[PDB]
């Protein structure tokens, strides 16, 4: 996969986690537990001629 | 020869769903397995372990054959089994043609487990070239010119006496081979084969159930059932293959 | 956590019955729609006779 | 395969089996036996949120 | 569970052991595949002494046994080439059965 | 567990069977059907020499 960009001296793309649910409580609060998708991102440096 | 139920009318009172119905399929089912169990424990047994009394005079003889190897334990790899099936089918071909039973309209019966051996002895793995079969479902295809109807109901077929199925009932499978005297027994069988009369089934009174409303018990009942004979005729083609010892 | 208020419609509940817990307790059980028959048994030797 | 229900807890089913075939030597008892074919549940709980 | 084989009758929901021993001096891979379609034999032929109907039927298994099979089949050991597109990785039905 | 009588259309008696253990029955058995003749052979040889 090949993408052309112009500009600057570098790209990036993010990723993300993908989450695992869970079960429920009767009558209680979801507020206690939640972990987000953790995105994090990585980059690549053009070089030169 | 019969079975029934009866339906109290206070216990079918509080319930969900209908049955009175499934009930008179489950009676119908049960009547005419018990009619086939009977006719290949028949055709088993009647065909081959009478001692000394072969068919006229002529020396048509039934006449099942013996088996490679022995110990009907002593395998259990589900393949070097399964051959030695097929060259027994091929001995069956061979003392069926004595007796002169044309037309290849013969049929073989076979337990569900063998008839996998039958499967595992071919396959991709091992064995050669696809010939007979084919994967996905196994109808095989054909053979020499049998072919396997796979009874998961072996033995049993008495269903004479008491509703269970011990006790004296009427025709019957042996429980063991040796004895004084016997060929075909439970513990040691493999297939049976016929061609056809070969064996006879004569039917009078037909089939029918009734629905008897009683009183003292205020339920009701439902009874189906029916008369028929089972006899063999012309041993001349006939038998079946076993295990030795 | 959790939230207070409680309510928790299906439980025993009532005077003396304590026994603190199954919440589930009193409920209706309104079965299939549909029976599991007998598995079927169809018969050879039916033909070929 | 599945099917839904509304409402209540739980769904129950019912399972009932075979028979077996008998003979009758005339004259006799028709009523003195009988194996009483049965039947049992099969129970499956709705877990929860 | 060892007992409580719902009712008494001909369901026995049987499983299948197998032979050699385990894992440890099992795996060459291309073993555990032609033992395993055996096997796969074996077990149609139990689920079927019980009735229940032609195919209609689903295998499942992990992606380790899949592939297994896979390289059980093609090269080195079978003959004749049946049951799978060589050039593919999808498996078309074996036994009665879908994998 | 039973009943000790009935019509019993078989097991002829007769004031001079003694004492004739009882058997089904005394009504007549009837032919069916076609006969069996012995299987015919078949030409082999004779139509090739």
């Amino acid at each position: 996969m090949v993408r052309s960009i112009s500009s600057g001296k570098s790209a990036q793309f993010p990723v993300l986690g993908r989450t695992q649910a869970a079960y429920l409580a009767p009558g209680e609060n979801l507020d206690d537990k939640r972990k987000d998708i953790k995105h994090t991102e990585k980059v690549i440096t053009i070089d030169g001629l | 020869l019969t079975a029934d139920v009866l339906i109290y009318d206070i216990e079918d009172a509080m319930n969900h769903y209908d049955v009175r119905s499934e009930y008179t399929s489950q009676l119908g089912e049960s009547l005419a397995m018990a009619a086939d169990g009977a006719v290949l424990a028949e055709i088993a047994g009647l065909c081959n372990v009478e001692s000394k009394y072969n068919e006229n005079i002529e020396g048509l003889g039934t006449a099942t054959v013996i088996e490679t190897t022995q110990n009907k334990a002593a395998l259990t790899d589900q393949v070097a089994l399964g051959k030695e099936i097929i060259a027994a089918l091929t001995k069956a071909r061979a003392a069926l043609t004595k007796n002169y039973v044309p037309a290849a309209d013969r049929v073989f019966y076979c337990d569900p487990d063998s008839y996998s051996a039958i499967l595992a002895a071919l396959m991709p793995n091992a064995a050669n070239y696809a010939a007979l079969i084919d994967p996905e479902k196994g109808s095989i295809r054909n053979v020499m010119g049998f072919e396997v109807v796979e009874v998961p109901h072996l033995t049993a077929g008495g269903a004479g006496t008491a509703r269970e199925g011990t006790t004296g009932q009427k025709h019957v499978f042996p429980a063991n081979k040796g004895e004084g005297n016997v060929k075909v027994a439970k513990d040691n069988v493999i297939g049976l084969f016929m061609h056809r009369s070969a064996v006879g089934t004569v039917k009078l009174r037909d089939l029918a159930l009734e629905r008897a409303r009683r009183a003292n018990f205020q339920a009701d009942q439902i009874i189906a059932k029916y008369a028929m004979g089972h006899g063999g005729l012309r041993p001349e083609a006939a038998g079946a293959v076993v295990f030795k010892v | 956590a959790s939230m207070t208020g409680g309510q928790q419609m299906g439980t025993n509940q009532g005077k003396g019955v304590v026994a603190a817990g199954d919440k589930l307790a009193l409920f209706l059980k309104v079965f299939g729609g549909e029976v599991l028959t007998a598995f079927a048994r169809t018969s050879v030797t039916t033909s070929r006779h």
